[PDB]
């Protein structure tokens, strides 16, 4: 059939597009995933960095 | 052209992890090879930080691993992440190899 | 008539000026985050009453 | 509207992500330590140290 | 220019490597050389006295100092080997120069 | 020039020019392809060719008359041209073709030969004219399931199932006096035209055309028609833009003039003050491009079309072009805004002050049908001269920054990447 | 990376000055003879570095009779150095022949690139 | 990497045998329906691996009407598996259509490569 007739997408389309309704709920999840990953990638770094500090039996002999 | 395509060092990154063409139908069994690259980074990093406190003499070796687990700050996290990390490294490799054995990835031209 | 620049212009230095200290200061908006867990500067870690 | 300032730039949003993660750690820790110590109250050392002060 | 800048990074990592290994001997020059060099980072404002106690692992050049200097000393030679690979890659795109300082594309031998 | 409208039951508009050596008289209707359904798509294109058929044109050529017609989305036109001292015959011919006797034209022999002629035009269009059929497919995916998606020529599948009764039904509902404007351009006085119409008691049909249920709605989408036997790639790309009777009508037109049009083989077109050309000419990514701002009764489109033979560097062309669009929100210079003011006035002067009275009759009738009057060219220049740098940034941050897109392509478009790699280039976020 | 427009700006002020052109020109003639490029069979404009767009433009526009002779002088020079010798004294470049054959093509490529930058970042009179 | 000449050598001995073709043909019909390539919209000759010269030769020589239809069946199949669904029951390949459209082009590419090797390493009668 003709290429100018588009197939049906009515089972996946949102009734009210509201340009900032897919722009608010999509980006809130991408921001939350970067907030938790910037806090998790920091507790990791400072956990390895603190192993190089003085140990328990060196502080006792201070 | 874009800078990621013209620079000598970024061109390799672009060709491998950005613009590399992939088949659309590959499933989650094709994700095990990236995990094995994370396993190797975990095992190497945690080992450098324990090696600063280790002693390899046969009369000092066992008691040095207990010194890591009692006196070193966050030392029990380093070791257990290391000892259990190697068991996870081998389990992902058995799944990687059994994948290639199922889908025929060993055949020509690979 | 002309404009001051060495192939990056004050055109996009003073238009980029609100940005290059905000986006440029987006990396010690990172120092809020980058620099605790240590007793380095606890004068400025726990000072906010949320903290 | 909301999107033109919440996340329009990402100097708006990598600074808000980073600044908001610093506040998250403190608030998150105090809430976990309060639930952990109250779930196991009576067994800790500070409770034992308050029962032998005769 | 990029080939010359990767070279300056190799030079920094090679001074570091040679210093750490001279301390693994723990002679009389090995102990007092680490004392006067690590105490130079005490003059950095507001973070000086905390990075020195973190390098030493205590309050002086002592046993944590020598055990971590040896483990870093095996590592850094393998970082140099990766800088050398990047160094050769930057030479292959334009090639070498010649003592006359003019183009060499008219007379080449393998 | 100066226009003059009246309403004696019939809306008569005129634009006199004493320097012209010809005169045009016609009628413009306020219905086009956007007032059709998918079953009768192409019925307005058949009325054009029935009016221009050989036995009708022979009757005109014996009195010194030439015929024309034009079909668009919002209007249709039927023009008669003559010498200045023969405009009374122009109206009589138009009387016995629309007001009376449009049944002699719809005979059996005249309808079959006309149909066969139209099926051959639309077939050669779909197989040889690649720039224009890719721009038609853009309207068809951007406005899908709305009236503004249908093509103006029709399709080969809907044209074959059209009979005479479909032509007569469409005329009873749309060729109405309530939906019509009588126009006159060239060397013709305004009062001589209206008195000629009053001396005849003309009336096409009374009024109340249909209602048109749905409105036009933009949808972000794509359609790809890959053909590896053709030697180029043709691509079009747009966002939602401004309709007519919008306040931002001339601001959108000015923003398209900033990037403009290009031809790689013309030497002077390589020297234009357009910053995008410093990126394209290094590796010669394209042969030509042109930026458009289209406007209809309900919606619009803003974007560009391109054709290229570098089928391995398509992604760099689309990337570099969309990074310049971002500058309209962030960093656009006062020099770029003053250049575009001057060239836009030259572009509008050539369109409205050409020599052809037939082109001026189509512009006048469409404007009077859609806002009641016609804006002067001296008033449009004053609006263009009052646009600032702040007005461009406000328009772009609403219409361009982080917004959905419509895409169409044909040819060797294997190198055209997925939707989301292109959608992401509409916001910088290195910022 | 000093521009040639600037070099000639300074040089033509020295040469058209009576008192300056008698203390710096004798000094500059001994500087060229001690350098020794004329003994390898080279003119000065062959020594200029050519890994930049203004010099790639000047070499495309050079006539081919002069371009073929330049490539032979450069090949002959690379070979005189692999052997650690100098050429015979009757094959040296003489002072009459040491002319700036490439300078005029360079100055017009520089004046056009500067004109373009002044127009690409201009502000308007209004 | 069993040759197709050998597969048909064995198969045509089974089919032209009365007693053998009634125990192995019913078994082979259930083997094809349990495999499930016909439900993705594929014929068997689409599944053959094509990273070798004898299969690259057969595909060049395939007519273009049959080549354009093969590429659509392969694209439709990658998309059906990507979604973890099967096609409708009226778009499945039927047994009449499951014909070896590529077998004859393969057998003539194999008979010519074998003829060449027998001549490249022949010994002479003299
Ligand atoms: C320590 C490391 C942990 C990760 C290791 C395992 C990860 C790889 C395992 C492969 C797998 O995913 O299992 C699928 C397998 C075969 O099936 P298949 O390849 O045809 O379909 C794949 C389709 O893309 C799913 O993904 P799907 O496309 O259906 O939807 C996305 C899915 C995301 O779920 C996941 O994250 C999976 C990791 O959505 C959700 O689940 C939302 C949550 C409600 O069928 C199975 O379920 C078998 C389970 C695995 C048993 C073997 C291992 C035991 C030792
Ligand atoms: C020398 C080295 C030897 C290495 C041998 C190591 C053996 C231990 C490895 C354990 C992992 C083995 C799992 C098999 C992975 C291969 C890929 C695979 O089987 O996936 C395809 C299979 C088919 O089912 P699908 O619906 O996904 O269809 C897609 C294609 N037909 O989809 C499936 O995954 C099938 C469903 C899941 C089966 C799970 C059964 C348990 C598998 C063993 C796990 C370990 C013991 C419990
Ligand atoms: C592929 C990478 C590695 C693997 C698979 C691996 C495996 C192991 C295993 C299984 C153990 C014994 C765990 C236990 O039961 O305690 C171990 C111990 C150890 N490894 Fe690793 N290792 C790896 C990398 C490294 C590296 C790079 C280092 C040094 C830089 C290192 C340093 C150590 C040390 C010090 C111990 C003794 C302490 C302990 O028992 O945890 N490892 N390794
Ligand atoms: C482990 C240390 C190094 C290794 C293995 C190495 C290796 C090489 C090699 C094989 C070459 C090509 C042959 C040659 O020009 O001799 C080269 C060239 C070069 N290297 Fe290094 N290099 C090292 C350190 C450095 C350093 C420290 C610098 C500068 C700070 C440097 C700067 C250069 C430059 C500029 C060239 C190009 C010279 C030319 O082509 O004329 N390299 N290097
Ligand atoms: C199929 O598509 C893919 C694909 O999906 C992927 C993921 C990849 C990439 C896959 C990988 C597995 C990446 C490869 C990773 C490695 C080879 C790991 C090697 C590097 C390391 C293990 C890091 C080593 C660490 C150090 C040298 C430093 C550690 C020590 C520290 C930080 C201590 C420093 C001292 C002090 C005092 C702070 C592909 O190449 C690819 O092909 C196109
Ligand atoms: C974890 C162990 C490390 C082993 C991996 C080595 C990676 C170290 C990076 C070293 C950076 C070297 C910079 C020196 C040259 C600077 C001059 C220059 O212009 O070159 C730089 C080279 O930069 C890089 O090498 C980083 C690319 C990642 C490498 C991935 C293989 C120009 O390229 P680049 O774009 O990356 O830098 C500017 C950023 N806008």
């Amino acid at each position: 059939k003709s290429t100018y007739r588009t197939p049906n997408f009515d089972d996946v389309l949102k009734e009210n597009n509201d340009a900032d309704k897919g722009r608010s709920y999509a980006y809130f999840m991408v921001g939350a995933m970067g907030l938790l990953s910037s806090a998790g990638a920091k507790s990791t770094v400072e956990t390895f960095i603190s192993s190089m500090t003085a140990t328990a039996d060196v502080l006792a002999m201070a | 052209m874009a800078f990621r395509k013209s620079n000598v060092y970024l061109s390799l990154v672009n060709s491998y992890i950005i613009d590399s063409p992939q088949p659309s139908s590959i499933n989650y069994w094709w994700n095990m090879g990236s995990l094995l690259g994370l396993c190797l980074v975990i095992q190497i990093v945690t080992g450098i930080f324990m090696a600063m406190h280790y002693s390899s003499n046969i009369e000092l070796a066992f008691s040095s691993v207990e010194h890591i687990m009692r006196d070193v700050h966050n030392g029990y996290i380093l070791r257990y992440l290391h000892a259990n990390g190697a068991s996870f490294f081998f389990m992902v490799m058995f799944m990687h190899m059994a994948k290639g054995l199922y889908y025929g990835s060993y055949r020509s031209p690979r | 008539t002309g404009l001051h620049f060495g192939r990056l212009s004050l055109r996009s230095l003073t238009a980029y000026a609100p940005n290059l200290m905000l986006w440029g200061g987006a990396s010690m908006l990172g120092l809020f985050v980058f620099t605790e867990g240590w007793p380095k500067f606890q004068d400025t870690l726990y000072k906010k009453i949320p903290l | 509207s909301l999107y033109k300032t919440f996340f329009k730039r990402n100097a708006v949003f990598v600074g808000t992500i980073f600044a908001g993660a610093f506040v998250f750690q403190t608030v998150f820790d105090t809430a976990i330590t309060s639930w952990y110590e109250n779930h196991n109250k009576g067994k800790l050392w500070k409770d034992v140290k308050a029962r032998i002060a005769a | 220019v990029t080939l010359w800048n990767v070279g300056v990074i190799i030079f920094i990592l090679t001074i570091a490597t040679a210093f750490l290994g001279y301390c693994c001997v723990y002679g009389q020059m090995s102990h007092w050389g680490a004392t006067v060099i690590t105490n130079l980072f005490s003059a950095i404002p507001f973070v000086g006295n905390d990075i020195v106690s973190w390098l030493w692992g205590g309050f002086s050049v002592s046993n944590p100092t020598i055990q971590r200097f040896f483990a870093l000393h095996y590592l850094v030679p393998f970082i140099i080997a990766a800088m050398v690979i990047m160094h050769l890659m930057a030479l292959h795109i334009h090639g070498s120069s010649n003592p006359l300082g003019i183009t060499g594309n008219l007379d080449r031998i393998p | 020039a100066e226009v003059t409208q009246l309403s004696n039951g019939i809306v008569v508009a005129t634009e006199h020019n004493p320097s012209a050596h010809t005169a045009s008289v016609g009628v413009v209707f306020g219905s086009g392809a956007a007032n059709e359904n998918p079953y009768n798509n192409g019925v307005s294109n058949l009325w054009k060719n029935i009016f221009l058929s050989k036995e009708n044109s022979a009757v005109a050529a014996k009195e010194g008359l030439a015929l024309s017609s034009n079909i668009s989305r919002d209007f249709q036109s039927y023009i008669v041209s003559s010498l200045p001292g023969s405009t009374d015959k122009s109206l009589d011919f138009l009387n016995q073709s629309f007001i009376q006797q449009k049944a002699n034209l719809l005979s059996s022999s005249n309808f079959e030969a006309t149909k066969k002629s139209v099926l051959k035009q639309v077939q050669d269009f779909e197989e040889n004219d690649h720039p224009n059929r890719v721009l038609e497919h853009l309207h068809s995916t951007a406005f899908q399931n709305t009236p503004l998606s249908l093509p103006t020529r029709g399709t080969l599948e809907s044209l074959e199932n059209l009979v005479v009764a479909d032509l007569e039904s469409f005329a009873n509902n749309h060729f109405l006096n309530s939906n019509a404007v009588v126009v006159g351009t060239g060397n013709i006085k305004h009062e001589d035209l209206v008195n000629s119409i009053e001396s005849k008691n003309l009336s096409l049909q009374t009024g109340t055309k249909p209602v048109l249920k749905k409105k036009a709605a933009f949808l972000g989408s794509e359609v790809r028609l890959r053909d590896d036997t053709l030697p180029k790639a043709w691509i079009s790309l747009a966002v939602e833009g401004e309709p007519v009777n919008s306040p931002n009508y001339f601001v959108a037109k000015l923003a398209a003039q900033i990037f403009g049009s290009y031809n790689a083989f013309e030497p002077a077109s390589r020297l234009q003050g357009i910053k995008l050309l410093d990126n394209i000419q290094e590796y010669q990514l394209c042969d030509n491009f042109n930026h458009f701002s289209l406007s209809y009764k309900d919606s619009g489109l803003w974007g560009f079309s391109t054709a290229t033979r570098n089928v391995t560097m398509i992604d760099d062309l689309i990337h570099f072009t969309l990074k310049q669009w971002n500058r309209l929100t962030i960093s656009v210079t006062d020099t770029e805004v003053e250049r575009a003011k001057s060239l836009l006035k030259l572009q509008l002067g050539q369109l409205y002050e050409s020599g052809n009275p037939v082109n001026d009759a189509n512009l006048l009738g469409a404007e009077v049908l859609i806002k009641g009057s016609k804006l002067s060219l001296g008033e449009a220049f004053k609006k263009i001269d009052a646009i600032t740098v702040k007005d461009v940034k406000a328009w772009a941050g609403k219409r361009l920054w982080d917004q959905d897109i419509a895409i169409a392509g044909t040819g060797q478009i294997e190198g055209l990447l997925d939707y989301m790699r292109i959608r992401s280039d509409m916001s910088m976020m290195r910022w | 990376p000093q521009s040639f427009t600037s070099i000639a700006r300074i040089g033509d002020y020295i040469l058209k000055s009576p008192v300056l052109s008698k203390l710096c020109v004798p000094v500059a003639n001994q500087f060229i003879n001690l350098a020794g490029y004329k003994k390898l069979g080279l003119k000065f404009d062959d020594l200029i570095a050519e890994e930049n767009p203004i010099m790639q433009t000047a070499l495309r526009r050079l006539p081919e009779d002069e371009s073929y002779a330049r490539a032979y002088r450069i090949i002959r020079a690379h070979q005189t150095e692999l052997t650690h010798h100098l050429l015979p004294r009757n094959e040296w470049i003489k002072a009459q022949e040491d002319v700036p054959y490439l300078l005029p093509y360079i100055l017009e490529a520089e004046a056009a690139a500067k004109e373009k930058d002044e127009l690409d970042n201009i502000e308007v009179s209004k």
